[PDB]
């Protein structure tokens, strides 16, 4: 009843490649809070264009 | 409402420059950001140019960047586009249009077009149309119905007009969208059905007028 310690240590490769669709929808509170330096800069083409007003 | 009114366009040669203007009204001009979209056969719906309400920004597409030029006139409510060194690939529909008002961080796009206004880059110079007869005949006869018409062959530019019989024939009539020929010149064909017992003594004429070069052609079509 216990466990093989030689057994197969590798990853299957025929395992299952999609997406679990019962995995976490939440969103995660613990992730990254900061901003992203390398995030996009330059101004936005389609943003607004008219007064506030 | 809402109006947008463009003006300028015209027949310009390659090389040269041209300065379309747009007048708006129903809405405060100088509150909105504007676009210019052009309208080809070959290309669609293409963007050309966006311009902010204070003029700060400014937008091209690739395939104009560094030769257009969009600006605006607050105090006057009028928008403005100078489009130098025009190629031939630039002949299009016009349109001025306005942005749409929307939240902060929304992206934009336009509500409201304009009228619209024709630019044709060709070097094709002013040249009044050929008007020839299609004539009917037994070829051209199918029971009691027969078909006429005629050619209006190598003009430039466009557009022309056609009408029958000083415009009391309309019941049957065909005029085709002209197509661009390889030598620059316009050419388009209009044909009309009629009973085959009037051939032969009712007179069919074809009134040809073309304003920009005062043309006017009577052609009568004579069966064979």
């Amino acid at each position: 009843p216990n466990a093989n310690p030689n057994a197969n240590p590798n990853a299957n490769p025929n395992a299952n490649p999609n997406a679990n669709p019962n995995a976490n929808p939440n969103a995660n509170p613990n992730a990254n809070p900061n901003a992203n330096p390398n995030a996009n800069p330059n101004a936005n083409p389609n943003a607004n264009p008219n007064a506030n007003p | 409402q809402v109006q947008l009114v463009e003006s300028g366009g015209g027949v310009v040669q390659p090389g040269r420059s041209l300065r379309l203007s747009c007048a708006a009204s129903g809405f405060t001009f100088s509150n909105f950001g504007m676009h210019w979209i052009r309208q080809s056969p070959g290309k669609g719906l293409e963007w050309v140019a966006i311009i902010w309400y204070d003029g700060s920004n400014t937008y091209y597409a690739d395939s104009v960047k560094g030769r257009f030029t969009i600006s605006r006139d607050n105090s006057k409510n009028t928008l403005y586009l100078q489009m130098n060194s025009l190629r031939a690939e630039d002949t299009a529909v016009y349109y001025c249009a306005k942005v749409w008002f929307g939240e902060s961080e929304d992206n934009y796009s336009v509500d409201v077009w304009g009228q619209g206004t024709t630019v044709t880059v060709s070097s094709a110079s002013t040249k009044g149309p050929s008007v020839f007869p299609l004539a009917p005949s037994s070829k051209s006869t199918s029971g009691g119905t027969a078909a006429l018409g005629c050619l209006v062959k190598d003009y430039f530019p466009e557009p022309v007009t056609v009408s029958w019989n000083s415009g009391a024939l309309t019941s049957g009539v065909h005029t085709f969208p002209a197509v661009l020929q390889s030598s620059g010149l316009y050419s388009l064909s209009s044909v009309v059905t009629v009973p085959s017992s009037s051939l032969g003594t009712q007179t069919y004429i074809c009134n040809v007028n073309h304003k920009p070069s005062n043309t006017k052609v009577d052609k009568k079509v004579e069966p064979k």
